[PDB]
C-alpha cells in the first residue's frame, strides 16, 4: 500500500 | 553432500549388514550448528520429543528427517561435542504447573531467576496444549476494569477477548500493560506478564513496581533476558500460556500479557532459517501466522460446563515507522479481536497515552462493560469519531456555524476528559460520572484546561459525599435515573462550588 | 488591485513551492520503487535458492 | 486398502510414506494413521496425498496434530478421496475437514456420502439468471446489485467489517430466502464462530428442538488448525453445497470465510513441499487452485448457489496477489475501506471502487441505474476536489461544486445504516431499508429540495424520514 | 600437549580444521593456526571455532589476515576459548582484539587474562536506582537525560555528528567521573583512534611518566581488519570492562563507535560461513548478536558499567533491521538527523524522536519533566505543521497557531550548543551548559519575556544571558 | 497512441479527426479553468465549452457499435 499512497500524493 | 555419512557411521552399519534393526534406544551427534544439532539415531522419537545431550543439556527434535534428526538447543549449546551419545526421555517438552508460582520471576524453563527458593507444583502440562474448541466457549460478557478510562470507555477489553495493544517505539505500551495489570488489585484475577526479549534491567523495573504497587501477589513474570538463546525466545510464551491454561481450567480468571510479539516471531524465524527452511515476506517462514494463531486461540471465556474461568490475552506487537504492512503487525491485527494503536505524534502532543481512537478496534463492544457504562457510552466513540473527522475539515475552512462550533467544543470537552496519567487510574463509578458529566454538555461552559482540574475535584466530591452513589451503581449495575439526580445534583453544587472558587 | 497582485505573488511562489516537491517526492517515489522491486527478487532467489 | 505405509520423514506438517513397490495411492487419496496419543490410546492422524516422491516414496500432507508421530509408525490407505457426510444428515452439526462433527451431538448418518475432489459442471448446463434479490443495506442495494445464484466476494481488511456485515447479511437473507443455506468458518476467530453459534440457535434457523430441520450447514476450519484443514474445509463446504444442489437440487447459501486463510494454508504448505516460491511467497499453483476451488461455485439447470464469501487483503493493498486472482471470480464485488471504516461510516463499503455487473438497464431498470451512476459521478467529484480542498479552501469555488461538496458530505452519511447485529458497536434500534426506499431517499438528496437540513443530521438513520426527524430533533435540541 | 589438527578449506575470512577422531575442540576454542610468512613464521593468525561439521572437522573464522595460510597446515587448539589480558596492566595501553599491547610498549601481564565469551550476567544481580545524569548538552540536559549505568544509543547517518558528539560527551565528563573509562574502536577510521591517542597523551590522560595511574583501557579494530577481529573487538572491550567493575568495583564509562559496524562484521560473515540468508542481507542470529554486546552492560550490585555508542544508521534508514534490534537495547535513544545537520543546526539530535526511560516526574521532578514536555508539544505542533508551511508559508494561519510557530522556530535554535571539539570547525568556543540554567531558558522562550527579539539571537549559544548578550551585540553593529 | 497512425484512417475521418485532437488538446490544457471561465477570457471560454461539448460527444452506451457513417 506504499506505492499507492505515494503516486496518490504525487497527482 | 548429505549428513548421516559421515564414514564412522558407514563404518558401523557397514559392519552389520544382514539386518533390518533399529537403534531406538540411543542416538549420536552428527552436527552442532550455532545452536542447531543434527542427530543421527533416535527412530522412536516424536515429533517434539524433549532429547536429552550427552553433557546433560536438553533439546526437542523438530525436523524429523528420514536418516537424521534435527534437534533444536534449549540451551547455549557450547558443550556439545559430535559424536558424543544423546538419549530420548519420553516426555512431550512438559512443565510443572499449580497454585505455588505466585510472585516470582520464572524462567522459560518453569524454574526461578530471582533465587526465593526452589518451587514446588506437582501435577505437570505441556508447554504446547491445544486451543479449547467451541463446545467449551461462551460468548464474552464479562467487564475488565482496565483502569484507563478511555479503554475502559471506548475500545472496552473484557475478560474473554484477546486484545491487541499495537504501536510504536516508546509509546507506552508495557506502561498500558502494566497499569491493566495493577488495576486489578481488588477483582480477584491471575495475573501473568511474560516478557519476550526484553531489556534485563527493564525487565527489574517492572517486577520491582510490581511488587512495590501491591500485585505481586496476583502476578508472575514470566521473563528471560536477551541473550537467551532463540529456542527459549520462541517458547517462552507458550510457558506463559501453559500456566494461564491450567489456571483458567482451575476457573479462576486470568489476564496474559505477552511482551513483545515480533521478538518472538523473530526468533522464531530464525531457528526458522538456521533448519535451512524456506523465507517468505521478509525472510520469515510463512507458518508464523499459524504460529501466532496456535498461540492465540487459547485465551478465550470457557463454557457454563466446564467453569467459566475465562482466559484474557493482552498481545504487544511494536511497529517500525508505524506501519501496517509488516508481515507480524498484520498477523497479529488479523488474528485478534481488533487492535489498539497508539501513535507518537499523538503521544508528544500532550495526548498521553496515545489511543488514537479513530481506528483502534474493540470485535466486543459494549457487551463487555456493566450497564451503566453501557448506557452512557452509548455512541461516544462513534460521535468522538465525528468530532475528529469534522474538525478535521474545520481547518479548510475561515467561518462556521455557531452550532458545529458549539458541537466542537463539546467535542473537545469529550476529547480532554479522557487523558488518564499513567499510575494513576481510575475505577468504574469514577468513569461513569465523568463521562456522564462530559457527554451532557455539561463542561461546554468552562475552559479547556479546566476540565481535567474540574473533573478530579468532582469525583472527590462524589467521593466524600454521597455513598449512595457507590452503591446504586456497585450492587445493581446500571446507571439508574435515582443515581442519575444524585449526580445532577453534583454537577450545580460543583458548579456553584466552583464559581465561587 | 493590490489584493490581486499580492495573491498573484502568493500563487507563484505556490507553485514554484509545488514545483520543488513535486520533484522531491518524485525522486523518493523512484528509490521507493526500485528499493521495493530488489526486495522482491532477492526474497524470491532466496526462496528458491533454499529449494 | 490393505496395505501399509511407513512414516520415513516429519518435517512439521509434511510427511514422507514409504509404500509397497506395486501398490502406490493415487494423488489426492486419503492416508489415515493408525497413531496414537500421548495416552497411547489408537488415535488417528487422518492424511491427504499430494505428490509421488519417486523411488516408491511419496511426500504427504497431516489433517490433524503432527506432535505425537514416530519415524516407524504405520498408515492404512483407503484408496479414494476425504470424504464427506452430505444430505439432510448433515443439516444443524458442526463439522471439520474430516466428516466429524465437532459440537457435542451423537453420530450422524454416514452412509450417504459423497468424494471431496472433483471439477466443474459441463458448460452447457450453466443457468443464465440474473435475477436481482433484495438485501437491505443501502450500499449493497444500491450500488452494488448482487446477483442471485452468483458469486460476491467482499474484498477488505483486518477488522473494518468484513464479518459484521456478512452475519447480518446472513441474519437478513437466511430467514426470507427459499434454500438450505451452509456456513463454512476457514481460519478465523473461534469465539466469534462461537458467538455465531449460540446467535443462530437463539434466532431459530437452527431450530434446535427437533434435528433436521435447520436450514443450515455449519462447517469450522478455523484458525488453530494444521494448514490441511483449512486447505480442505472450504472444499468440504463446497461439496456440501453441490451435493444440495445436485440432489435436492434448489438454491443454497454458502459464506466461505476466510478464503484467504485457505490460500495462506496453501502457501505454508507448498513452500515446504519444495515449491520454487512464486509472488511474494504465496504458491505457484495460486490461479488454478484459486479457480479450481472457485468454479465449482456456480448457477446451474438444477439449482443455483449463492456464495457470499468474505474475501481478506493484506495490508489494504488490492495489487497483493490472493485478491488480485480472487477479483478474477466474482460477479459482484464489495470493497469494504479503511477510510471510510476510521471516518466513522459503517457499514465502510466503500461506494466508488465497489462495482457490479448486474447494475444494467435491461437487468435492474433505466432509473435505478441513471440515479445510481449519478450518485457515483458525484462522489468522484468530491474525491477529486478533495485534494483541491485540502490546501485551497471552502470559499474558492463555485455553487456548483460547493453544492456537490455539501451533496456528497451528505450522501457519505446516508448510506451507513445501523445493522440489527451492530447493536453491541452503535448504540442503535434494529434497521431494515427498502431499495424503493433507498432510491427515493437519493433522488430526494440529488434533486437539491434537502440541501436545507442539518448536515450531521443524516448519520445512521434508516429511512429519509428518519433523516428528516433527525433535522427536527437536532433542530429542536439546538433551539430548545 | 594439546591437540593439533589439520585444516582443509579456507574461502577468505573462514578456515574449516580437521581434528583426530578422538578430540575436537569445544565452543569459541581458539585455533592458533602457525602459516609461513617471508620472514620467519608469522604464527599471530588465529581462530575462533563456530561450528561443528562432523567427520572430525570444523569451521573457524579467522581473526587476523587470512592470506598465507595454505592448506594442509598445522593448527594447535589452547583449549580455552579466545581470552585477553586484563587488570591494572590494560590501564592506559592500546590493545588487540586477541588481548596484545598494538601501541608499541612493553608486553603486558599475561597473569590476569580472562575469556572473552564469558555469560551475562544473572538477573538477580540487578540494582535498581535510576539516577538522572546531566551531561552539558542542551538536548541531553533536557530532554533526553541520561541514565547512571545503562546503555545510551546515540544514533546517525553518514558524518552527522556522531564522532563529534562523543568526543564532546568524553570532554565533558571523563574528568568528572572518577573511575575507568575503556573506549572502544569497532569499525572506524584509525584516524579517529590515532587522534583520540594523541589528545589523550597531550592532555595528560596517558602520559609515559606514571602511566598506571592513567584509568583509561583502549582497544582498537578499525576499518582495517579482516571481519572476525570487527566482530570480536567488542567483547574485548566488553570483558576489559567487566573485569574492572566486578574486581576494581569501579563505576565504569564504556564507550563504543560503532557497533553498527560489529553487526555488519557478522553480517559479512555469514554469507560466507554458508549459513542461510536472513532479513534483507543480514545473519539470522542478529538479535542474540545484539544482545550478547548488550546484555553484558548491565550494572551490578558489584559495580557499574555506562555504556556509550554511536549506532550507525545505514543509508540514513532508521528501520533497517539492525538498529530495529538495537533499539530495544537500550535506555536513551538519540538520532541525529540529516535535515537539521544540512541546514546547519549542530549538534543536529533529532528533539521529538529521542526519548529516555528517565524522562518521568517521579524521578526528574515535575519543573523539568513538565517544561520538557511542553517543549516537545510545541516542536510537534510545528512538525505538524510543516507541510503547509512548506507548501505555502506563514500569513494562511491564525495567530494562536504562529504564537506556537515562532516558538519553535526560536526553540529549534536554542536546542543547539557549541562544542569543545566542533570549536576548531565552526569557531565558537565550547560551553558547557547545566540543567539549571537550561531550564530557565527555555521557561523563558516559552513564556516570552525574550520572544519579540528576533529569533537569530538563540543560534549557537550557551546560557540564556549568552542569548541576551548575543542579542544586544547584534542590536549595535549595523 | 497508436504508432500506425493516420494510414488506417479514411479521408473522411482524417480531416474531422485532426479537428478533433486540436480541440482535444485545447481542451485539456484549458481543463483546470473550469470554474475560473466566467473569469477567462471570451476565447478561451468558448474553447472550453466547445471541448466539454466535444467530451459529451465522446460518450456512448456499452455495446452500440456505430459505422463510419455515424461516426463522421
Ligand atoms: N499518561 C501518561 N502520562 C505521562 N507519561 C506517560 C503516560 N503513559 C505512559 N507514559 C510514559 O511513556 C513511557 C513509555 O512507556 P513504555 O516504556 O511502556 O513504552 P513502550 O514503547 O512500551 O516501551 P518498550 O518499547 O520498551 O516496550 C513510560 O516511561 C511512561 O512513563
Ligand atoms: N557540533 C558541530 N558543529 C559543526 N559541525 C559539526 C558538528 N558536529 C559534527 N559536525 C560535522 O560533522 C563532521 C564529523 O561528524 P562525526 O565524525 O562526529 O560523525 P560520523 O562521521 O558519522 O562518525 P563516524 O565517522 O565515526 O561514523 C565534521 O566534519 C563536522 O563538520
Ligand atoms: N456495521 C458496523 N456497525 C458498527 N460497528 C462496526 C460495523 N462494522 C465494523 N464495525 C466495527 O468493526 C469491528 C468488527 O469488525 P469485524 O467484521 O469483526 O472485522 P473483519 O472486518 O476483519 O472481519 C467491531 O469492533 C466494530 O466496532
Amino acid at each position: 500500500a506504499n506505492l499507492r499512497e505515494l503516486r496518490d500524493r504525487i497527482g | 553432500i548429505r549428513a548421516d555419512e559421515i564414514s564412522k557411521i558407514i563404518r558401523e552399519r557397514i559392519e552389520g549388514y544382514n539386518r533390518e534393526v533399529k537403534v531406538v534406544n540411543t542416538g549420536t551427534v552428527l552436527q552442532v550448528g550455532d545452536g542447531i544439532a543434527r542427530i543421527h539415531g533416535l527412530d522412536e522419537v516424536m515429533a517434539g520429543e524433549l532429547v536429552e545431550f550427552e553433557e546433560g543439556t536438553i533439546g526437542i527434535a523438530l525436523n524429523l528427517e528420514s536418516n537424521n534428526v534435527g534437534v533444536v538447543l534449549m540451551g547455549d549449546g557450547l558443550m556439545i561435542q559430535e559424536g558424543s551419545s544423546v538419549k530420548a526421555t519420553g516426555r512431550i517438552a512438559q512443565i510443572p504447573v499449580s497454585e505455588a508460582y505466585l510472585g516470582r520471576v520464572i524462567n522459560a524453563l518453569a524454574k526461578p531467576i530471582d533465587g526465593r527458593g526452589e518451587i514446588t507444583a506437582s501435577e505437570s502440562r505441556l508447554i504446547e496444549s491445544p486451543a479449547p474448541g467451541i463446545m467449551s466457549r461462551r460468548s464474552v460478557y464479562e467487564p475488565l476494569q482496565t483502569g484507563l478510562i478511555a479503554i475502559d470507555a471506548m475500545i472496552p477489553v473484557g475478560r474473554g477477548q484477546r486484545e491487541l495493544i499495537i504501536g510504536d517505539r516508546q509509546t507506552g505500551k508495557t506502561a498500558v500493560a502494566t497499569d491493566t495489570i495493577l488495576n486489578q488489585q481488588g477483582q480477584n484475577v491471575i495475573c501473568v506478564y511474560v516478557a519476550i526479549g526484553q531489556k534485563a534491567s527493564s525487565v527489574a523495573q517492572v517486577v520491582t513496581n510490581f511488587q512495590e504497587r501491591g500485585a505481586m501477589e496476583y502476578t508472575i513474570v514470566v521473563a528471560e533476558t536477551a541473550d537467551s538463546p532463540a529456542t527459549l525466545q520462541y517458547l517462552a510464551p507458550y510457558t506463559g500460556a501453559a500456566l494461564a491454561e491450567y489456571f483458567m481450567y482451575r476457573e479462576r480468571h486470568t489476564l496474559i500479557i505477552y511482551d513483545d510479539l515480533s521478538k518472538q516471531a523473530q526468533a522464531y524465524r530464525q531457528m526458522s532459517l538456521l533448519l535451512r527452511r524456506p523465507p517468505g515476506r521478509e525472510a520469515y517462514p510463512g507458518d508464523v501466522f499459524y504460529l501466532h494463531s496456535r498461540l492465540l486461540e487459547r485465551a478465550a471465556k470457557l463454557s457454563s460446563l466446564l467453569g467459566e474461568g475465562s482466559m484474557t490475552a493482552l498481545p504487544i506487537v511494536e511497529t517500525q515507522a508505524g506501519d501496517v504492512s509488516a508481515y507480524i503487525p498484520t498477523n497479529v491485527i488479523s488474528i485478534t479481536d481488533g487492535q489498539i494503536f497508539l501513535s507518537a505524534d499523538l503521544f508528544n502532543a500532550g495526548i498521553r497515552p496515545a489511543i488514537n481512537v479513530g481506528i483502534s478496534v474493540s470485535r466486543v463492544g459494549s457487551a463487555a462493560q456493566i450497564k451503566a457504562m453501557k448506557k452512557v457510552a452509548g455512541k461516544l466513540k462513534l460521535e468522538l469519531a465525528q468530532f475528529a473527522e469534522l474538525e478535521a475539515f474545520a481547518q479548510f475552512a475561515s467561518d462556521l456555524d455557531k452550532a458545529t462550533q458549539n458541537q466542537l467544543a463539546r467535542g473537545q470537552r469529550l476529547r480532554e476528559l479522557l487523558k488518564q496519567p499513567q499510575s494513576a487510574p481510575l475505577t468504574v463509578e469514577e468513569q461513569v460520572m465523568t463521562i456522564y458529566t462530559g457527554t451532557n454538555g455539561y463542561l461546554d461552559s468552562l475552559e479547556l484546561d479546566q476540565v481535567r482540574k474540574y473533573l478530579v475535584e468532582l469525583r472527590t466530591y462524589v467521593k466524600t459525599n454521597k455513598p449512595e452513589f457507590q452503591e446504586i451503581i456497585s450492587s445493581t449495575k446500571t446507571f439508574t435515573e435515582e443515581a442519575e439526580a444524585l449526580l445532577k445534583e453534583a454537577i450545580q453544587e460543583q458548579m456553584e462550588r466552583f464559581l465561587l472558587q | 488591485a493590490s489584493e490581486l497582485a499580492a495573491r498573484m505573488t502568493a500563487m507563484s511562489n505556490a507553485t514554484d513551492n509545488a514545483n520543488e516537491l513535486k520533484k522531491t517526492l518524485s525522486i523518493n517515489y523512484n528509490r521507493a520503487r526500485q528499493a521495493k522491486i530488489t526486495g522482491e527478487i532477492l526474497e524470491i532467489v532466496a526462496g528458491a535458492n533454499a529449494c | 486398502k490393505k496395505n501399509l505405509g511407513r512414516i520415513a520423514q516429519i518435517i512439521g506438517p509434511v510427511l514422507d510414506v514409504a509404500f509397497p513397490p506395486g501398490k502406490m495411492p493415487n494423488i489426492y487419496n486419503a492416508l489415515i494413521v493408525k497413531g496414537r496419543d500421548t495416552a497411547g490410546q489408537p488415535m488417528n492422524v487422518t492424511c491427504e496425498v499430494q505428490q509421488l516422491l519417486g523411488n516408491n516414496r511419496v511426500r504427504a500432507v497431516a489433517m490433524s496434530a503432527t506432535d505425537g508421530l514416530t519415524r516407524g509408525m504405520e498408515v492404512i490407505d483407503t484408496g479414494a478421496p476425504l470424504s464427506v457426510p452430505v444430505g439432510g444428515a448433515t443439516l444443524g452439526r458442526i463439522f471439520n475437514v474430516l466428516g466429524e462433527p465437532v459440537d457435542n451431538l451423537g453420530p450422524v448418518d454416514t452412509r450417504t456420502t459423497s468424494p471431496i475432489h472433483r471439477s466443474a459442471p459441463a458448460f452447457t448446463q450453466l443457468d443464465t439468471k440474473l435475477s436481482i434479490f433484495e438485501t437491505g443495506i443501502k450500499v449493497v442495494d444500491l450500488l452494488a446489485p448482487y446477483r442471485r445464484g452468483g458469486k460476491i466476494g467482499l474484498f477488505g481488511g483486518a477488522g473494518v467489517g468484513k464479518t459484521v456485515l456478512i452475519m447480518e447479511l446472513i441474519n437478513n437473507i437466511a430467514k426470507a430466502h427459499g434454500g438450505v443455506s451452509v456456513f463454512g468458518g476457514v481460519g478465523e476467530r473461534t469465539r466469534e464462530g462461537n458467538d455465531l453459534y449460540m446467535e443462530m440457535k437463539e434466532s431459530g434457523v437452527i431450530n434446535e428442538q427437533n434435528i433436521a430441520e435447520s436450514k443450515v450447514a455449519l462447517v469450522y476450519g478455523q484458525m488453530n488448525e494444521p494448514p490441511g484443514a483449512r486447505m480442505r474445509v472450504g472444499l468440504t463446504a463446497l461439496t456440501m453445497a453441490e451435493y444440495f444442489r445436485d440432489v435436492n437440487e434448489q438454491d443454497v447459501l454458502l459464506f466461505i470465510d476466510n478464503i484467504f486463510r485457505f490460500v495462506q494454508a496453501g502457501s505454508e504448505v507448498s513452500a515446504l513441499l519444495g515449491r520454487m516460491p512464486s509472488a511474494v511467497g504465496y504458491q505457484p499453483t495460486l490461479s488454478t487452485e484459486m479457480g479450481s476451488l472457485q468454479e465449482r461455485i456456480t448457477s446451474t439447470k438444477e439449482g443455483s448457489i449463492t456464495s457470499i464469501q468474505a474475501v481478506y487483503v493484506p495490508a489494504d493493498d488490492l495489487t497483493d496477489p490472493a485478491p488480485a486472482t480472487t477479483f478474477a471470480h466474482l460477479d459482484a464485488t464489495t470493497v469494504l475501506s479503511r477510510g471510510l471504516a476510521a471516518k466513522g461510516i459503517y457499514p465502510a463499503v466503500d461506494p466508488l471502487d465497489s462495482t457490479s455487473t448486474m447494475l444494467q438497464p435491461r437487468i435492474v431498470g433505466e432509473e435505478h441505474y441513471e440515479i445510481a451512476q449519478r450518485v457515483k459521478e458525484t462522489l468522484q467529484r468530491y474525491k477529486e476536489l478533495q485534494d483541491i480542498i485540502a490546501i485551497l479552501g471552502l470559499d474558492e469555488l463555485s455553487e456548483e461544486d460547493r453544492l456537490t461538496v455539501a451533496r456528497a458530505r451528505k450522501i457519505e452519511r446516508f448510506l451507513s445504516q445501523p445493522f440489527f447485529v451492530a447493536e453491541v458497536f452503535t448504540g442503535s434500534p434494529g434497521k431494515y431499508v427498502g431499495l424503493a426506499e433507498t432510491i427515493r431517499g437519493f433522488q430526494l438528496i440529488l434533486s437539491g429540495e434537502l440541501d436545507s437540513l442539518p448536515e450531521q443530521a443524516f448519520y445512521l438513520v434508516g429511512n429519509i424520514d428518519e433523516a428528516t426527524a433527525k433535522a427536527m430533533n437536532l433542530e429542536m435540541e439546538s433551539k430548545l
